[PDB]
DNA sequence: TTGGCTATAAAAGGGCTC
DNA sequence: GAGCCCTTTTATAGCCAA
């Protein structure tokens, strides 16, 4: 009969695109201004950027990992700002094979939640360890996306690959939500 | 008592010259710190019975 | 870093092993950090017991030969029972994986169930919307 | 208050265990 | 080799810190 009239907000997005090119992280991590790298800890160059405010993770085969994003295109520019980036160090630069790979989203049902009951009705699709973990996590089939419910009537969704499939399973879960108001 | 590993990982990575760490050594060094401080506290505890512990029983067993 | 194993764990061990034992809160702060000096001592012995061993990753065995190094050989014990049940609690974890995505319920009739209770909601809260929205 | 643990999804790879 | 680890990001949020 009715949508929620709640529209959930993304409020991250991890992209991948591969460069193309060989990479010598040293080099880069030498030069590049807010660049990080300890082949010691983690094998690969952690560049950051202003705006969009936002993170990669440049590996040796070129590839690389964009997270923070709160947008599709704001990714998309992010990723190709770290590319001109390893660019104008000297490498070969392509931007090859864009693609999101998770969007996270968030949104608030503005009453409280009887988790406790959720995870009956839903045991299946449920896991509820407040003595773990304050939220109740929900695994949905279709479409594929992991949502955390809260006391609190917040709600956070992730898993996602397309912003369409954060919509659906909100629109899917709003209704169960209501149903386990809590007064 | 058991200790966190995370907090034990952390402490461990608190050096530089340590790289990656397998997941279940911080767990084992839990247990050999639990071992150490038994070992440790047991003998702290005949040197101030030869004197409530203090400052000085203690270090007097990491000389 | 100034990280230090929470006091409570180190309260909890003067206890459990020091019955009856009053101790000064100066030397509780002494344990508290001799803990982290043990644990730099162990990490950097293992750090180098394992460079020698052509590996990358400091491991559980390591650990174990850096205390008998150091002097620890008789905690060798009852380490080794704890690296057991790691390796246990592991495969048991990796079985149970492998289970939920391999034995369960077919995904098609989980589907399914799961789309039931998801109608049936959007159902009640149908009528529970419309019959108020009939006065 | 601050911030780290706990939890989720996902990619990238070099390191590892049955 | 199948598959878990680690690292990064982010909403959310109780528990913890001596």
């Amino acid at each position: 009969s009715h949508m929620s009239g709640i529209v959930p907000q993304l409020q991250n997005i991890v992209s991948t695109v591969n460069l193309g090119c060989k990479l010598d992280l040293k080099t880069i991590a030498l030069r590049a201004r807010n660049a990080e790298y300890n082949p010691k800890r983690f094998a690969a160059v952690i560049m950051r950027i202003r705006e969009p405010r936002t993170t990669a993770l440049i590996f040796s085969s070129g590839k690389m990992v964009c997270t923070g994003a709160k947008s599709e295109e704001q990714s998309r520019l992010a990723a190709r700002k770290y590319a001109r980036v390893v660019q104008k160090l000297g490498f070969p630069a392509k931007f090859l094979d864009f693609k999101i790979q998770n969007m996270v989203g968030s949104c608030d049902v503005k009453f409280p939640i009887r988790l406790e009951g959720l995870v009956l009705t839903h045991q299946q699709f449920s896991s509820y360890e407040p003595e773990l973990f304050p939220g109740l996590i929900y695994r949905m089939i279709k479409p594929r996306i992991v949502l955390l419910i809260f006391v609190s009537g917040k709600v956070v969704l992730t898993g996602a690959k397309v912003r369409a499939e954060i919509y659906e399973a909100f629109e899917n879960i709003y209704p169960i939500l209501k149903g386990f108001r809590k007064t | 008592a058991r200790f966190p590993p995370a907090r034990i990982k952390k402490i461990m990575q608190t050096d530089e010259e340590i790289g990656k760490v397998a997941a279940a050594v911080p767990v084992i060094i839990s247990r050999a710190l639990e071992l150490f401080l038994e070992s440790l506290l047991k003998k702290a505890c005949q040197v101030t019975q030869s004197r409530t512990m203090t400052t000085s029983h203690l270090k007097q067993c990491i000389e | 870093d100034d990280l230090t194993i929470p006091r409570a764990a180190i309260n909890k061990m003067i206890k459990e092993t020091l019955p009856n034992v009053r101790v000064a809160n100066d030397a509780r702060e002494l344990v508290v950090n001799c803990c982290t000096e043990f644990i730099h001592l162990i990490s950097s012995e293992a750090n180098e017991i394992c460079n020698k061993s052509e590996k990358k990753t400091i491991s559980p065995e390591h650990v174990i030969q850096a205390l008998e190094s150091l002097g620890f050989g008789s905690y060798i014990s009852e380490v080794k029972e704890v690296l057991q049940e790691c390796k246990t609690v592991a495969l048991k974890r990796r079985k149970a994986s492998s289970r939920l995505e391999n034995l369960g319920i077919p995904e098609e009739e989980l589907l399914r169930q799961q789309q039931e209770l998801f109608a049936k909601a959007r159902q009640q809260q149908a009528e529970l919307a419309q019959q108020e929205w009939l006065q």
